[PDB]
């Protein structure tokens, strides 16, 4: 069962660290993914971490956004520093390998995921 | 639990009258509908609270020319498509208001969550709200072939849209209850459908429509077969094989498949076949076979000749009996198909040049004593006052029933009575006698024992008032036992009130 934590309201240019927790599994030999939905906009991955520690991003969040699969507590985390209200919305952790049909976004948004972002200025 | 459907279509309803009681008939208490749920030419006053039981349709629901507001399908999972509307659609909703505004407003078809086969044709109906609103693929199941949809908007009022509460603004209604569940769409490990995000939240590949747990126990609906409350693939066969030479022993776990669940025996005018199956029409290379208690089931065939009636063998597209085609009943003893007498029957056609049907050819029944099908009569020669051509048909099956509801149906006859002395059961369907100027000995018939299951009864209307038949004297003869007869005098009794005398009672 994955959960996402870590949202709120902050102000523009301060940092949060968001945790995919699980309760079961093992992340090992299938890379894991965050995804953001911002309000009336298309769903995007953000980043990809491998299962040999081989890290992923798009081009408005690298050298801000760090992500990393820690082994022992069996929880994936995102660092966000350099935050910009570009940013805000949803932000659904997934295993790239359980990959939903109606879109990952929406599919996680039914069942009540991932965790809220706020950025003013 | 288990209910017959219907097979009407846009076809138009005779008795307006009787109508929604035969629907109350056929629906009331049913959870499962074998064959097609067809709602159709319903009033603004009518109570639909009947069809509140129904959860799944083997066949295809239609809602056309209703101008009610509400129909209570909430219940209803599952409609497997099995037979479709125009072949193509599992949901037919058509015309539904025009000439406080009449027409159906919401589907309310909250848990209907599986489509198997067949798509989704919603037109013609101002006051529906909430049918652009559903994602129809997330009910479409995977391997559905036909997955068409034909939705029409058109509309002639403002919808008030879906709750805030309705994830994706996704709902059948304003309420918070309305907004539908997807079980497909929102999955993951692929499994056509699940109750949660992750694969461990999959449901077992033998359920249809989603699921409450992981194992075959916990399924909404069985995708194939409902094995006493688990879902299996097949039925356990009712045949083993010796490991060596393959002698056909039968094994104790064995069950027949009739519908979506496994059965230890059929029910009643079902045959049982030797393949492990209920059904209505026997395999090819088949003959039909009675047993020590009258039980008919289904043995392999040399296979003898044997008569066929309308809607079986070159019968299937023949209307109905007529001037060409009558000789064919000669000698029958039974005719395998339905037998339907209609006014281009007698008044025949000379664009075909099929001539008149004379009152002497129907003698041709006299020998005829049981039909599988059904027999329909909205036409007669009004020289004959009763049906004595039948007074040897001994049983109606209806395995066959006209519009899918009636087994025995009688409209718009002069005809004094009906005289179907033999007649000592009806299989299946219900009985409709209506519109029948002179027509007496009706309520005589103690109808309540030639029908066979409680979803049967008789349906009349616009006859000859009883109260003028007992004033014209035509009444039972006081030598017919609980003055139960067909018509007048000692040559119609049921039960004799003492001895015979061949044809006449004294
Ligand atoms: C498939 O057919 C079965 C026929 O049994 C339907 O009935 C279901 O039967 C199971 C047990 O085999 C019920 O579960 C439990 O039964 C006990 C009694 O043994 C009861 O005390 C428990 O509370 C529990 O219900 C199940 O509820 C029952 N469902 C009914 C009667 O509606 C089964 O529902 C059919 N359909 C499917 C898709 O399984
Ligand atoms: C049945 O329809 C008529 C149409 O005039 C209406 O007046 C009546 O109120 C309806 N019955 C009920 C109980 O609403």
């Amino acid at each position: 069962q994955l959960q996402e934590s870590g949202g709120g309201s902050v102000q523009a240019g301060e940092t949060l660290r968001l945790s995919c927790t699980a309760s079961g599994f093992t992340f090992d030999d299938s890379d894991m993914g965050w995804y953001r939905q911002a309000p009336g906009n298309e769903c995007e991955l953000v980043s990809s971490i491998s299962s040999d520690g081989s890290t992923y991003y798009a081009d408005s969040v690298k050298g801000r956004f760090t992500i990393s699969q820690d082994n022992a507590k069996n929880t994936v985390y995102l660092q966000m520093n350099s935050l910009k209200p570009e940013d805000t919305g949803v932000y659904y952790c997934a295993a790239e390998g359980h990959r939903y049909e109606l879109g990952t976004c929406a599919a996680l948004d039914y069942w009540g995921r991932g965790t809220q972002v706020t950025v003013s200025s | 639990q288990v209910c017959t459907g219907t097979d009407m279509k846009l076809r138009l309803p005779a008795s307006p009258e009787t109508h929604l009681d035969m629907l109350r008939h056929l629906y009331q208490g049913c959870q499962v509908v074998q064959g097609n749920l067809e709602l159709t030419y319903l009033p603004t006053n009518a109570s639909l609270s009947f069809l509140q039981d129904i959860q799944e349709v083997q066949g295809y629901v239609l809602i056309a020319h209703n101008q009610v507001r509400q129909v209570p399908l909430q219940r209803l999972r599952i409609v497997r498509g099995t037979q479709l509307f125009e072949d193509n659609y599992a949901l037919a909703v058509l015309d539904n208001g025009d000439p406080s505004p009449g027409g159906l407003r919401e589907l309310q078809l909250r848990s209907l969550t599986e489509i198997l086969k067949g798509g989704v044709l919603i037109q013609r109906n101002p006051q529906l709200c909430y049918q652009d609103t559903i994602l129809w693929k997330d009910i479409f199941h995977k391997n559905n072939q036909l997955a068409l949809t034909l939705i029409d908007t058109n509309r002639s009022r403002a919808c008030h849209p879906c709750s805030p509460m309705c994830k994706g603004s996704r709902c059948w209604g304003e309420s918070s209850e309305d907004c539908q569940s997807l079980t497909r769409t929102v999955c993951a490990g692929g499994c056509a459908r699940c109750k949660g995000p992750l694969p461990t939240d999959c449901c077992h590949e033998q359920c249809a429509a989603g699921c409450t747990g992981p194992k075959h126990s916990d399924c909404l609906a069985c995708l194939h077969f409902n094995h006493s409350g688990i879902c299996e693939l097949h039925c356990p066969a009712l045949v083993t094989y010796n490991t060596d030479t393959f002698e056909s022993m039968p094994n104790p776990e064995g069950r027949y498949t009739f519908g979506a669940s496994c059965v230890t025996a059929c029910p009643y005018n079902y045959l049982s076949t030797d393949v492990g199956s209920c059904t209505l029409v026997c395999p090819l290379h088949n003959q039909e076979v009675t047993a020590e208690d009258g039980t008919q089931r289904c043995e392999k065939c040399p296979c003898a000749r044997v008569c066929y009636g309308l809607g079986m063998e070159h019968l299937r597209e023949v209307r109905a009996v007529t001037s060409a085609n009558i000789q064919e009943f000669a000698g029958c003893k039974k005719i395998f198909g339905s037998l339907a007498f209609l006014p281009e029957s007698f008044d025949g056609d000379p664009a075909s040049n099929t001539a008149p049907l004379q009152p002497e050819q129907l003698q041709v029944f006299e020998t005829l004593e049981e039909i599988t099908g059904y027999l329909y009569i909205s036409a007669w020669p009004d020289s004959l006052p009763d049906l004595s051509v039948f007074q040897n048909l001994q049983v109606i099956r209806g395995r066959i029933l006209h519009n899918g509801a009636y087994s025995l149906t009688l409209q718009g006859l002069g005809i004094s009575w009906l005289g179907l002395r033999s007649l000592r059961e009806l299989g299946s369907g219900l009985a409709l006698i209506h519109h029948n100027t002179h027509l007496c000995f009706v309520h005589t018939v103690p109808w309540d024992q030639l029908f066979r299951n409680p979803h049967q009864a008789l349906l009349h209307t616009a006859n000859r008032p009883e109260d003028e038949c007992v004033g014209e004297g035509l009444a039972c003869h006081q030598l017919c036992a609980r003055g139960h007869c067909w018509g007048p005098g000692p040559t119609q009794c049921v039960n004799c009130s003492q001895f015979l005398r061949g044809q006449e009672c004294v």
